[PDB]
């Protein structure tokens, strides 16, 4: 049983799903983050199976803003005349940049999640990050912050609910390794398509050749992961800098004012010696870096591991086919 | 499937409600490769003032064609289809 934690299985996206995701590709929320549709689906055998999404647009002129839900409502419906069922559980934003689970696309997510957990929340990451590996990204929360729910505020319930220490390099599902049984027709197509009208198959594969040879692809992602990656690591040093000075670095200025008092004065307070330690902000465990940053190392280190498998591959590739 | 029907007459009106030109696919699903997978059809004659809507459809014939990507995204279901092909091990 490779079925989730304590209310879901794993899941299953039928390609019928896929080919309704590449056609909202990565344009309607290139530069941005749009969630670009609803993951509607079953429970089956040992896994969900979203068997078919629709797509939710929004105002994308060239920022997003949220639209009224009379889309949704009457396209939910528009699904259930012809098909099954409003049965969202799930998502699917694309969008911008090799796979990456942003701070907000965890809490829109804990408010998903929580509401419904039979979840999951997917990252559909085609040639953007080379393609490249874990093209399907699936990821759902944690039931440990569904048990300590709301809310992570920065001095209480950061370090109390670090403390509890619930995962933030939690496991994410495989999502296919079997006959899906809506292979069907599209291998019936296969046939007519390759050989006699093998035009637009030759035409997907040949995209490889063009995927090499011209502008700096693994030299862009290398580029934007050398300011991506510098970004965070600059701002969790910065963050930690801070906190440690105020729990250790205050701590030793304040506790040498209260060698000077001499720690007790009998006839009267002991005011001066009450008014040390006065809270500043973080007392310990800055939590939001902590989870949900932590989420955006496992995903970078995800994003190098495969900007590097690709150039591991020509390595090879380079030095034997010359070497003949 | 199947083509050319009573009905193809039918949804011709309610399709002449919209009236612009129609586009007729009929989609067979016979087991047979001498069967063509979806065959395109537009009627001429098609003069209407008639009695309906008159069918006689003239050759059309299907391809593929939008995007790039999703065409990479149906080679990826085809070699699935073949045997999975999952999303680890693609390169």
């Amino acid at each position: 049983g490779g079925s989730g934690d304590s209310a879901v299985k794993q899941v299953q996206i039928d390609g019928l799903v896929v080919l309704k995701i590449i056609k909202h590709y990565q344009e309607e929320g290139q530069g941005t983050e749009v969630v670009q549709g609803v993951l509607l689906g079953l429970v089956v055998e040992d896994r969900l199976e979203i068997t078919n999404c629709f797509p939710f647009p929004q105002h994308t002129e060239d920022d997003a803003d949220f639209d009224e839900v009379q889309y949704q409502m009457e396209m939910m419906r528009s699904l259930r005349h012809v098909n099954i069922d409003h049965l969202h559980v799930g998502w699917y934003q694309s969008t911008y940049y090799g796979s990456f689970v942003t701070r907000a696309l965890l809490d829109s997510q804990f408010s998903y999640q929580h509401a419904i957990e039979e979840s999951v929340v997917l990252i559909y990451d085609p040639i953007k990050t080379a393609q490249g590996s874990l093209s399907l990204k699936a990821y759902r929360l944690t039931p440990k912050l569904m048990e300590v729910c709301k809310e992570k505020d920065f001095s209480p319930e950061a370090l109390k609910k670090a403390n509890i220490t619930f995962e933030h390099m939690f496991e994410e599902v495989p999502i296919v390794i079997k006959n899906s049984h809506l292979i069907n027709v599209l291998m019936w197509e296969l046939e007519k398509k390759s050989a006699v009208a093998d035009k637009h198959e030759l035409l997907s594969l040949a995209s490889s050749n063009h995927l090499g040879k011209n502008l700096q692809l693994l030299m862009d992602r290398v580029d934007e992961m050398s300011q991506d990656i510098v970004k965070y690591n600059t701002y969790m040093r910065n963050t930690s800098k801070q906190q440690q000075q105020k729990h250790q670095y205050q701590q030793r200025r304040q506790q040498e004012n209260m060698q000077r008092q001499s720690r007790g004065e009998p006839p009267l307070p002991e005011e001066d010696l009450s008014k040390l330690f006065k809270p500043p902000q973080p007392p310990a465990r800055m939590d939001s870096l902590l989870i949900a940053g932590q989420i955006n190392t496992y995903c970078q280190n995800i994003k190098e591991f495969t900007a590097q498998n690709l150039g591991k591959l020509f390595m090879a590739q380079a030095l034997q086919e010359y070497n003949n | 499937g199947h083509d050319i029907t009573e009905h193809s007459v039918l949804i011709h009106e309610y399709y002449s409600r919209e009236a612009p030109n129609p586009i007729h696919l009929t989609v067979d699903t016979s087991l047979q490769n001498g069967r063509m997978s979806i065959k395109a059809y537009v009627s001429t004659s098609m003069g209407v003032p008639g009695r309906t809507m008159g069918v006689m459809f003239t050759p059309l014939t299907v391809k593929y064609a939008y995007y790039d990507t999703e065409r990479i995204g149906v080679d990826l279901i085809m070699k699935t289809c073949f045997s999975p092909n999952r999303v680890i091990g693609l390169s």
